[PDB]
DNA sequence: GTATAATGTG
């Protein structure tokens, strides 16, 4: 619940960055201009976030 | 490379890797070659030859 | 081009640091710090920490 | 910027080219990541407007 | 600093090529490509000719590498002119290098035309395509980018000729573009404002600070939604059990999916006409008394 | 003036006239920017004379 | 997809 005995920091490794992430960003497109909605594998895709 | 390490004062990468800051920045931004590893054992056994 | 392998870029640093062993250089630097040479002793102490 | 540089690196590797251009673009990706993690920590900061 | 200068030294390491050198390098690269085609086509692989073919392939690879290294100068000299348009010079240089590779992979020497002429068109096309496809964060389609560029060119021409900013009607008359289309193109062509720019000029807050949400407020939906759900459990429960199921299915309380009179009739066996009378009776029952009094507040 | 000289160095010298040479956009843009955003162009407080 | 020519910056 709210039992936080300690808080530590470390140096992330390739594997740690991937484990935190739910999906990989393949393309730079941010939004579709016509539908005003996120694009596939973009910087806002629902598939990723 | 992480910017915080090779550019910070002290540069942690420079300290751990026993390299001068100028050499580290030259290597990082593709300025000059560096000898990573050499077959020193074969060099020694073949010093005569 | 048969014994020494050299390259330029962050990949070279990654390979060199992976090959580099912390324990051996740590022992060597502990031995060095066991000596004097005050001029070099400050740099040796920083690298040792 | 980082995504575009990475995709261009992948495209260059796929097609293949003399190492000069590939090394230049690798430096480009490194500098782009550097700018991402911190602007002004090294070199000229980026400014659009 | 000066990321460009290291690349300048690298490109200037190699020397130029002359017409005879260009012709000989073209012949060598053609020979290498033909050798590779033979390698993938020489079903009756020779023994020594195979080693000679491999050597010729390596020679052709070296020749093409040298050709590209020498030609990078033209790429730089062409990309020079597209700076200051939302893309760093270095990115344009890389795009031009890609265009130069594309030109080289299709070069022909028989026509006798110089390679620089052939490569310039490809480099320019690649640079402009990359700028169109990457300059804008909200990446517009290439055709719309071309239309925007045309509109801007017409606008600047009219401003120069008339000495003043042309009106929408005058711009449409000159360009023949619809006024609505002109407005759409002008609104789609605009630099966005970065939410991190300071507002008020004292840096007491950046613009991103003052932007509201568009979701359920602490009270707007939460309290009213939960309260009307409880009042639903109180009122819609008053409806008869058969009528409660009728609402739950045809209208969609429990399982949603409002079951059209035909669908709920299939479930219950009743017809489309009989259910209407019961529905109207339920309407009459609800609109009178405490039920309507409770439900008025949620209709306004 | 920068743009004017750049244009005149390239445009044809035969049928050139000053009308087609002078560009009025930058000067009016600068005047408007100063009168709008400059810190020395403040609203005239009108509590009383 | 291109055919005069076009070969190193702010």
């Amino acid at each position: 619940v709210n039992f936080f005995d300690e808080l530590r920091i470390g140096l992330a490794t390739a594997e740690d960055i991937r484990q935190w992430s739910y999906g990989e960003v393949k393309k730079p497109e941010t939004i579709n201009y016509r539908t005003l909605k996120p694009e596939k594998d973009g910087l806002f895709c629902e598939k990723i976030f | 490379t992480h910017i915080w390490y090779f550019k910070g004062v002290p540069s942690r990468l420079g300290y751990l890797l026993d390299l001068a800051p100028k050499d580290l920045e030259k290597i990082i931004y593709f300025a000059a070659y560096v000898i990573t590893s050499v077959d020193e054992e074969m060099r020694h056994n073949e010093l005569s030859t | 081009g048969e014994y020494f392998t050299g390259a330029m870029g962050a990949e070279s640093i990654q390979k060199l640091i992976e090959n580099f062993d912390i324990d051996a250089e740590a022992e060597s630097l502990r031995d060095v710090i066991r000596n004097g040479k005050g001029q070099k002793k400050l740099r040796a102490l920083k690298r040792l920490k | 910027r980082v995504i575009n540089r990475n995709n261009r690196l992948k495209r260059l590797i796929d097609l293949g080219a003399p190492e000069i251009i590939v090394n230049n673009e690798k430096r480009m990706l490194q500098e782009s990541v550097d700018a991402l993690f911190d602007n002004g920590r090294r070199g000229r900061p980026v400014t659009g407007p | 600093a000066d990321l460009v200068r290291v690349y300048l030294n690298g490109i200037g390491k190699t020397a130029l090529l002359n017409a005879a050198g260009e012709v000989e390098l073209a012949k060598r690269i053609e020979a290498g490509l033909y050798a590779e085609h033979l390698l993938e086509t020489r079903k009756r692989l020779g023994e020594n000719r195979k080693r000679d073919l491999a050597a010729v392939v390596r020679d052709g690879e070296a020749a093409r590498r040298h050709l590209l290294e020498a030609n990078l100068r033209l790429v730089v000299s062409l990309a020079k002119r597209y700076t200051g348009r939302g893309m760093p010079l270095l990115d344009l240089i890389q795009e031009g290098n890609l265009g130069l590779i594309r030109a080289m992979e299709k070069f022909d020497y028989t026509k006798g035309f110089k390679f620089s002429t052939y490569a310039t068109w490809w480099i320019r096309q690649a640079i402009t395509r990359g700028m169109a496809d990457q300059s804008r964060t909200i990446r517009l389609p290439v055709h719309l980018v071309e239309q925007v560029n045309k509109l801007a060119r017409i606008k600047r021409e009219m401003h120069q000729h008339l000495g003043r900013e042309a009106t929408d009607e005058e711009l449409a008359a000159e360009s023949g573009i619809p006024i609505d289309k002109i407005n759409d193109l002008l609104e789609h062509s605009r630099d966005p404002v970065s939410l991190d720019m300071p507002v008020g000029s004292e840096e007491e807050a950046p613009l991103g600070d003052f932007i509201e949400d568009a979701e359920a407020m602490s009270a707007e939906n939460a309290v009213i939604a939960e309260l009307l759900h409880t009042d639903i459990r109180s009122v819609l429960a008053t409806l008869d059990e058969r009528e409660h199921q009728v609402i739950r299915l045809r209208f969609g309380l429990d399982d949603g999916q409002p079951r059209t009179l035909d669908q709920i009739g299939k479930l219950f066996g009743l017809s489309r006409e009989r259910v209407r009378q019961i529905e109207r009776d339920v309407m009459s029952k609800l609109r009178h008394g405490e039920r309507a009094d409770r439900l008025r507040s949620y209709a306004s | 003036e920068r743009v004017v000289r750049e244009r005149m160095t390239t445009q044809d010298v035969e049928a050139i006239t000053p009308q087609t040479l002078i560009n009025i956009r930058p000067v009016v843009a600068a005047i408007k920017e100063f009168f709008g955003t400059s810190q020395l162009s403040q609203f005239m407080d009108q509590n009383n004379p």
